């Protein structure tokens, strides 16, 4: 009943769609989710892990800051200092309350 | 008509009954419920404005 915005990885190909969605309720995909309706924006471009972002939204666009590090911890946040530099500059033009993230599983547990 | 103004640069395509009242109208039509997207009347012999 109203617009969305998805982001999704392959580790190929990023995929930003403002269309309107109808979602599950454990929306995931397996090791795997496309249908549309009304779609207004399309985009398109290319634990030892950390990778930082930053999301916000004003006046219509969508701002996105990253960073990502090599790190050698075990289950928490660093203690240095370390600055995201700026990425996309999205004009989707929606109103945003809730979010949610998504995950890659091995099966297809839908509930 | 709408619930709340808009933002700056915020687009809005929104198809549901919206309830001038206290009823609640789930998806009916009626008195203080209505449709919010009227038409224009754009017709050649009309005035300026
Ligand atoms: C990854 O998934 C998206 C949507 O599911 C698709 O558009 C893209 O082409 C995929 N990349 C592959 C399969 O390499
Ligand atoms: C999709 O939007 C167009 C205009 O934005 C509208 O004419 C159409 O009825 C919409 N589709 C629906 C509500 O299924």
């Amino acid at each position: 009943k109203t617009q969305s915005l998805l982001i999704v990885n392959n580790a190929t190909n990023v995929v930003i769609k403002v269309c309107e969605f109808q979602f599950c309720n454990d929306p995931f995909l397996g090791v795997v989710y496309s249908s549309a309706n009304n779609c207004t924006f399309e985009y398109v471009s290319q634990f030892k892990n950390l990778r930082e972002f930053v999301f916000k939204n004003i006046d219509g666009y969508f701002k996105i800051y990253s960073k990502h590090t090599p790190i050698n911890l075990v289950r928490d946040l660093p203690q240095g200092f370390s600055a995201l530099e700026p990425l996309v500059d999205l004009p989707i033009g929606i109103n945003i309350t809730r979010f949610q993230t998504l995950l890659a599983l091995h099966r297809s547990y839908l509930t | 008509f709408r619930k709340s103004n808009l933002k700056p640069f915020e687009r809005d395509i929104s198809t549901e009954i919206y309830q001038a009242g206290s009823t609640p109208c789930n998806g009916v039509e009626g008195f203080n419920c209505y449709f919010p997207l009227q038409s224009y009347g754009f017709q050649p012999t009309n005035g300026v404005g």
